RNA sequence: AAGACCAGGC
DNA sequence: AAGTACT
DNA sequence: AGTACTTACGCCTGGTCTG
């Protein structure tokens, strides 16, 4: 994880996806001043083990594509650093039934 | 129609329908690897005459029976004995079956489900393909030539000598009349 | 009288499957066409009499179906074909799911 | 969080008139407009581009244009869509048709 | 549009909300699996009210001359005062009604207590009342166990989803949660005996009803909820016949279009 | 050559017969629209085996009328000749252009010119025949033919066969 | 539907395979040579020439013949014809792609313009979505205008690997009318891309190239977006209109084909006669035109192909375009039978779930009942009664699929019914029906009611069930639909009946109430102030039909 | 794919759509001279006989419940509880 | 009979 | 007319 | 930054002119 101030050089950024497995991410100061996850609206998410996932499907008899998705750039997706394929469990409050469990796969 | 155990995924261009011949290339519906209802694989079913005569008889009979479980609430001698089994358990408009029973029972070569049993226990040691292990059972044959010629699909799959012993043991078992 | 989009949308709402089909078919269009089990088109030359059926081109005589569909639809298709687009009608699912 | 907003906003459009609508509905809608990925609009430029078979998107704003590019890239249609069946004159998988009905010959005996 | 946009959506046999592809949209219609039709505004008493009143109403302490059930209510009243093995059930019950509180106050910040929910309990009892001509004079005949141990066994049979595993039998507890709070709220020992003098009969009945009246409020796998939802909105959007912001029909248009340049952009910061 | 292929069929039953003994009627109708049928892909459906254990499965009720539809999975003895198959039968008809031998339920015909040479055709015979140095072929005589080509048609299958090869002729 | 029985098994459509027509199939399928442009008059003699419409396609004049297919008019659908073009033409709607494809592949050797070799390309080949590959691909190589021969592999940019050959520069392209043009770059080189050319480059494109691009080896090869053989919709798609005999009545379509045909022959007769080389491509545009307009007419390239009198011309597309047309106005919604409409009025004497059907209509509308021992009697009575008295019927139908018109038929009063026969009878007291008021935007804009045959001419519905339909009696009309299958009704009475609609889910509360008089009045009658004396109390009691007779 | 009578997971109760369609379907047949498995207390309206067969749970039908992925579960009018 | 408009009803 | 999307 | 692209409530009853 690297933290740039005003910005990085477009000549630079194109050097992150050049040493796999290893992964890197880029964050601007101004976007980390406030934790977006603390906002009244944004409910809490959770990463699912490649085990917990292969289960979520088998229990709902779902194909990967029939699952509700989240953006690879989606703010919270970055706060946890998802990877194309990683599923998230979204647990929020409900005026119909206290808690509702939901899932968001990534794309 | 009467559908047939495998759904050959026809993708628009139906064209290749090979030749039917004693090259053992029979319609797709008769490869040697077909599928049983239970969902299993099973060798083709090759019936040599007078073996068919028995299988057709077998059912036509066990039919007459279960056809009364619900009603409570020597050559020429077989011609009559069968016509009856029919005028009882047949469509009576199955002129085909009638004619199949005559032929099947006139040209037959075995009367004992025991004799026909050996016929089978014998040829089934060849590794030969079912259509042969049928033409062999219902076709008279004295020489390997009368054979390997009226059944070209044999030509190299068996030495003349062996195919000849089998032929010897055929006319030996060949029930009389 | 009219049984349009909106009035349909309600029957779907009600979840009144059959009644919907009924207004849409048996009480309006309804038509019996023939198909090729091979090339899903109306090609088939049905002589409902001598049972002859054919379909030269995809050439058949054996694999042939009969389906009931809203004439308007037949026409939808024919019109499409005339625009060189092919609407295949198949009576079995091979794609699973 | 967005969903939560989209909903919240929409809810305010129905309450400002003193009318009441049970969550579930605006909820569902808000959801449909959001699962996919971000904000999918209820318009010819959105939900009418999704993986839904042709015939269904056919019945809305682009018709022919949509049909054309269907035989072009040889699309396949499930006929699981409401519209689909309606166009064919078939009983659609909807309420009364979310299943099949059969004659169990067995139980058709103990009944006599 | 609204309609064409949701036709295909309906509740499938697994109790999920999907469209024509198979894409889940809601994993439980309405985040609760209840058919809107079977629902009424009830009140979650547990929420509103000073921390004081709460105690005087839901608290029971069998180890105290002034916080125990006066034997004038329970048949086995005098022989309870002190019993320590009961005070644990009794205390479990309370440390729960307590959790319920905070939980609710974490969901409905407003403090609003009236919400739509299945099974009208208020009335379900009202009937029990005059159905057994319960006299407010003589005492009940409920073991404290009878109560607290049936209320629990009740929640157990309020099934929405039925799965045979964990991931499922877990969504279960969820889709119910909100209900039970109301439930535990209205079937609290003190209440059950001091407010509505139910006998064992009354109670065992009140219980049967709730379970079945609930299993009725579930949603039928078949409902073409998509269309429904659409109409439910567009409909009242026609009756709209028209403090200084874009509001109403032109607005709803804006929203659905996912328009970038809204006439009014505002934004409230606290 | 005769076969025992595993088939299946679809029968649409009117509610009328939704009786106590339905199974019975089905089977029976199976046998009406099968035994004696003919296709190029199956040949001759001659006889349904194991009448008893016929699998009916659960049939579904259509959706406009009450007729139900069961996929009857059975098994039977079929027989469909081929080009290059050697079979012998009984002659039936015999004319100037040849004689027709009857192999089973089918009828194979032999062209005069598809026979040998030394064999001529005697018209002034009664019954009609074909004479040779030593061989005599007529009505009831048994021959062994080699099927050169097949032709499917309506509810039957004919075919031409030769007796111009070796080990072919009368028996 | 249709009548006549067919030994053809019957199924439901399960999948729909969208393909493109291969000139080859187009031919195969057809049964019409279609060489002449004329209609009929074999020298005025009436019939049809083996030229256009009927060189064996469908027919007219109420005459069996449909290629012996007999059956006649109703139950012959049309039988496509074809008509070999003179020179390949574009497909008005595909042009958009035919272009984009070329900008995607270069001519001469016809093959991709970016292989596994280039990495941005890789990411563009994993995408499993025609709309998405072909859209990412395009964007990625629409800019490169040189057929690279050699490119720097996964190793050193120093080392150069070799692939396909022919660096013949790639020309950018633009759309001008119905033709494609491109320059080749000192100074450009502008030439017209002949259809005859494009076709080729496509024909040669690779199998894995098709697919890599959003296509399909069996159902839609690019080489097909270019027309060579044109299918010819049969009469029923473009039927006529006769004013008895010696006149005309031809359909718009049957003309643009007539056109296309003309414009096709004129061409041909030039490539085999005095062919002034480039005085031909002036009449090849005409074809490209017609064979384009025939399908579309609302293009930006102006000319509407106005047909004599300046009437627009109905392009096939136009027939399907949203609303009023096929898809939306014919299939998704239809005019229907067993339906009535009139004015509605209040009638405080009907149960909620009823609805007053005027005798006039009850006698018009019918229900197909099937003769059964349970009814036989009742039924024969209705049949005896005739189609004029009320409780009666107006059509008997036996197994032999024949209609006995009760109002005529010398056997009117005769007839013995037969179990199995059906008896179209009149709607009767308590036949469930679907009632409704447009605009329909509620489950409830349509509910089922109990039919109550009444005099006078107006659907009489109960008051409280007013607000759901949202109706006033100020002259508002309503529609009534009548079920038909014993199972059809079932669906109405079990899910659509008004009593079930009482508690609306659109707002988890009841949706019908008590209004006007009943409301206003119900208050007055309540007040402590309000007292009622015996003489009346008694009548009032009497009115509540379920009064237990206990003053 | 099918599913064992055990491991069953659907709703033990009959859905309105089901019951609705069963009665209809059943009527249709009864109305077609299909055999009636109950004593007609004098009834003569199919959908009414159907209502009867359905209360003595003597309707020989089976409701196949397809799932989103294709597999189904089979319940009998017998089993299925009828609250409504 | 088809298709364009105009008036109009709720 | 506008709003959006594509060039 | 300019230009183009597909849309636009539901149903229903009148009378009128023309290629
Ligand atoms: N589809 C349509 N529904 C309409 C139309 N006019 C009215 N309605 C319906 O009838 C409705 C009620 O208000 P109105 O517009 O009738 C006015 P009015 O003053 O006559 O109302 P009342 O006070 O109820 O007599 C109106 O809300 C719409 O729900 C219309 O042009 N189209
Ligand atoms: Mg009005
Ligand atoms: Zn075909
Ligand atoms: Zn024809
Ligand atoms: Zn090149």
């Amino acid at each position: 994880i690297f933290v740039y101030q005003n910005n990085i050089t477009p000549s630079a950024m194109k050097l992150v996806p050049s040493i796999p497995p290893a992964t890197i991410e880029t964050f601007n100061e101004a976007a980390l001043v406030v934790n977006i996850t603390h906002h009244e609206l944004v409910p809490k998410h959770i990463r699912l083990s490649s085990d917990e996932k292969r289960e979520l499907l088998k229990r709902y008899r779902l194909k990967e594509s029939q699952l509700p998705r989240i953006q690879r750039a989606d703010p919270v997706a970055l706060y946890l650093g998802l990877k194309r394929g990683e599923v998230v469990k979204i647990i929020r409050k409900s005026e119909t039934s206290g808690r509702y469990a939901s899932y968001r796969i990534c794309m | 129609s009467t559908s047939t155990f495998q759904t050959r995924r026809r993708r628009l261009k139906k064209v290749e329908e090979e030749e039917n011949a004693a090259t053992l290339q029979l319609g797709q519906e008769f490869q040697l690897k077909q599928i049983n209802h239970q969902g299993e694989e099973e060798e083709l079913i090759a019936l040599n005459l007078s073996e068919a005569r028995l299988v057709i008889k077998e059912a036509l009979v066990e039919r007459r029976r279960a056809f009364k479980r619900s009603q409570k609430k020597t050559r020429e001698k077989e011609l009559e004995s069968i016509d009856v089994l029919l005028e009882q358990t047949t469509g009576g408009n199955n002129k085909d079956l009638k004619n199949t029973m005559q032929y099947l029972t006139n040209f037959s070569r075995f009367r004992d489900q025991e004799t026909v049993g050996a016929v089978i226990q014998l040829l089934k040691s060849t590794g030969l393909h079912p259509f042969e292990v049928a033409q062999l059972g219902s076709l008279a044959c004295d020489t390997a030539d009368e054979a390997k010629t009226l059944i070209p699909s044999l030509n190299n799959k068996i030495s003349d000598d062996e195919l000849e012993r089998i032929l010897k043991e055929l006319s030996n078992l060949e029930t009389l009349y | 009288l009219r049984f349009g989009e909106m009035e349909r949308d309600c029957m779907i709402a009600h979840g009144a499957a059959s009644f919907l089909k009924e207004r849409l078919m048996e009480a309006s269009d309804a038509f019996r066409v023939h198909i090729c089990g091979i090339c899903g088109l109306m090609t088939v030359i049905a002589k409902l009499n001598h049972n002859q059926f054919e379909c030269k081109g995809c050439d058949n005589k054996i694999d042939i179906y009969q389906i009931h569909i809203p004439y308007a639809a037949k026409l939808l298709f024919q019109e499409l074909m005339a625009m060189n687009i092919t609407p295949r009608l198949y009576t079995d699912r091979s794609r699973d799911f | 969080a967005g969903r939560a907003a989209l909903y919240k906003e929409v809810y305010n459009v129905i309450a400002s008139d003193g009318s009441y609508v049970n969550y579930r509905h605006m909820a569902l809608l808000v959801d449909v407009m959001t699962t996919q990925g971000g904000l999918t609009s209820v318009t010819r430029h959105g939900f009418n581009r999704s993986n839904t078979g042709a015939l269904m998107r056919c019945s809305f704003e682009e018709t022919v244009e949509i049909l054309f590019e269907a035989g072009a890239s040889a699309e396949l249609d499930d006929c699981r869509g409401v519209s689909e069946n309606v166009i064919l004159g078939q009983m659609a998988p909807i309420g009364t048709g979310a299943f099949d009905v059969m004659i169990d010959e067995e139980s058709l005996v103990k009944y006599m | 549009r609204l309609v064409k946009a949701l036709e295909d959506i309906m509740v499938h046999y697994d109790n999920t909300t999907r469209n024509s592809l198979g894409n889940v949209i809601q994993f439980i219609y309405g985040e609760d699996g209840m058919d809107a039709a079977h629902i009424e505004k009830q009140s979650l008493d547990t929420i509103g009210g000073s921390d004081a009143a709460f105690e005087k109403r839901y608290r029971v302490d069998l180890l105290n001359t002034d916080h125990t059930l006066d034997p004038s209510l329970l048949e086995s009243g005098s022989e309870i005062l002190g019993d320590l093995k009961l005070q644990v059930l009794l205390d479990e019950e309370y440390k729960q009604l307590v959790k319920d509180r905070k939980f609710l106050r974490e969901v409905f910040v407003d403090g609003e207590a009236n919400w739509p929910l299945p099974v009208n309990i208020r009335r379900i009892i009202q009937n029990a009342q005059q159905t057994f001509h319960i006299d407010h004079t003589k005492p009940s005949d409920l073991t404290i166990k009878d109560i607290v141990l049936g209320v629990k066994d009740l929640q157990e049979n309020l099934l929405v989803l039925r799965g045979k595993n964990e991931i499922i039998q877990n969504a279960q507890r969820d889709a119910v949660t909100l209900f039970c709070c109301l439930l535990r709220s209205r079937l609290a020992t003190r209440r059950v005996l001091q407010e509505y003098r139910l006998t064992k009969q009354a109670f065992d009945w009140v219980l049967s009803n709730i379970e079945a009246q609930f299993l009725r409020s579930v949603v039928h796998p078949g409902e073409m909820v998509g269309v429904l939802a659409a109409q439910s909105i567009g409909e009242p959007a026609t009756q709209m016949t028209l403090k200084k912001v874009t509001s109403g029909v032109p607005r709803l248009k804006e929203i659905l279009n996912v328009a970038k340049n809204m006439k009014t952009p505002s934004l409230t910061v606290y | 050559m005769f076969f025992i292929k595993d088939l299946s069929l679809n029968i649409t039953l009117h509610p009328s017969f939704f009786g106590p003994r339905m199974k019975q009627y089905l089977k029976t109708k199976l046998l009406e629209e099968v035994e004696g049928s003919c296709t190029g892909k199956f040949g001759y459906i001659l006889c349904v085996l194991d009448y008893d254990n016929i699998d009916i499965q659960r049939g579904r009720i259509l959706p406009t009328d009450g007729s139900a539809e069961f996929n009857v999975k059975y098994r039977a003895v079929v027989f469909k000749p081929f080009k290059g198959e050697v079979v012998d039968g009984t002659v039936v008809s015999c004319s100037q252009h040849g004689f027709e031998v009857q192999v089973g339920p089918m009828k194979v015909f032999v062209t005069k010119h598809l026979m040998p040479q030394d064999l001529t055709f005697n018209a002034g015979s009664n019954p009609p025949s074909y004479q040779s140095s030593e061989d005599v072929i007529t009505i009831k005589s048994r021959i062994r033919v080699k099927i050169e080509g097949c032709i499917s048609q309506v509810s039957s299958i004919h075919a031409i066969g030769s007796i111009k090869e070796d080990y072919l002729g009368a028996i | 539907v249709g009548q006549q029985y067919s030994s053809a098994p019957l199924r439901t459509v399960k999948e729909v395979q969208f393909g493109l027509f291969s000139p080859e199939e187009v031919r195969a399928i057809s049964v019409a040579k279609i060489r002449f442009p004329e209609t009929m008059d074999e020298t005025q003699t009436r019939a049809k020439i083996g030229g256009l419409n009927d060189p064996r396609l469908g027919s007219i004049d109420r005459n069996l013949k449909c290629q012996t297919c007999q059956e006649g008019m109703n139950e012959c659908p049309g039988h496509f014809g074809h008509i070999d073009l003179a020179k390949p033409v574009f497909h008005v709607g595909f042009i958009a792609k035919i272009k984009k494809v070329c900008e995607c592949v270069c001519m001469h050797c016809g093959k991709l313009l970016l292989d596994e070799h280039n990495e941005l390309m890789r990411q563009a080949l994993a995408i499993k979505d025609s709309k998405k590959r072909f859209a990412a691909i395009w964007t990625l190589c629409k800019t490169k205008m040189v057929c690279e021969t050699d490119v720097p592999s996964e190793d050193d940019p120093t080392q150069l690997v070799s692939r396909g050959g022919c660096g013949n520069t790639q020309p950018t392209i633009r759309k001008d009318g119905l033709k494609l043009v491109g320059s080749w770059k000192d100074e450009p080189e502008l030439r017209v891309l002949s259809t005859e050319e494009i076709l080729n480059i496509f024909k040669h494109i690779s199998v894995k190239d098709f697919t890599s691009l959003g296509f399909n080896e069996v159902f839609s090869r690019p080489e097909w977006m270019i027309l060579t053989c044109l299918p010819v919709p049969p009469p029923p798609v473009r039927p006529s209109i006769s004013f008895n005999e010696s006149q005309r009545g031809e359909d718009d379509l049957t003309f643009k084909l007539a056109d296309i045909l003309k414009a096709n022959i004129s061409l041909e007769t030039l490539e085999h006669n005095g062919a002034p080389h480039h005085a031909i491509e002036e009449a090849e545009s005409l074809l490209q035109f017609h064979v384009a307009t025939y399908m579309d007419n609302d293009i930006a390239g102006q000319p509407q192909a106005l047909q004599k009198s300046g009437r627009p011309v109905k392009s096939i597309r136009a027939r399907l375009k949203g609303k009023e047309g096929r898809i939306r106005g014919n299939l998704m919604g239809k005019r229907v039978d067993f339906s009535a409409r009139t004015v509605i009025s209040g009638d405080p004497n009907l149960e909620l779930d009823q609805v007053g059907v005027p005798k006039s209509i009850a006698k018009t509308l019918t229900y197909p009942e099937v003769v059964t021992p349970y009814n036989i009697d009742r039924l024969t009575q209705l049949v005896r009664n005739g189609p004029n008295e009320h409780p009666g019927a107006k059509y008997v139908i036996r197994d032999s699929g024949d209609r006995i018109d009760l109002r005529y038929s010398k056997r009117a009063g005769d007839i013995q019914l037969q179990y199995g026969w059906k008896v179209e009878r009149h709607i009767m007291d308590n036949d469930p029906v679907l009632f409704n008021r447009q605009p329909s935007l509620h489950k409830m804009s349509m509910m089922a009611h109990r039919v109550k045959v009444i005099p006078y001419s107006t659907f009489r519905l109960n008051l409280s069930v007013t607000s759901p339909y949202n109706a006033d009696f100020d002259g508002d009309e309503m529609n009534l639909h009548v079920p038909q299958s014993e199972e059809t009704r079932a669906e109405l009475s079990q899910l659509c009946a008004v009593p079930l609609q009482i508690v609306s889910p659109q707002s988890n509360k009841p949706c019908m109430g008590i209004v006007q008089d009943t409301l206003c009045g119900i208050r007055k009658l309540t007040l402590r102030d309000t007292f009622i004396e015996l003489d009346q109390v008694l009548n009032m009691l009497y009115w509540v039909p379920d009064w237990d007779g206990v003053i | 794919k099918a599913i064992p009578k055990d491991q069953r997971a659907t709703t033990p109760y009959m859905t309105k759509y089901e019951r609705a369609r069963i009665l209809g379907t059943r009527a249709l047949q009864i109305s077609m001279n299909a055999p009636v498995f109950v004593d007609l207390e004098g009834e003569t309206d199919p959908l009414r006989i159907a209502m009867k067969e359905l209360a003595e749970k003597k309707i020989p039908l089976v409701i196949r419940r397809y799932l989103p992925d294709g597999s189904f579960e089979d319940w009998s009018v017998e089993e299925l509880i009828v609250d409504l």
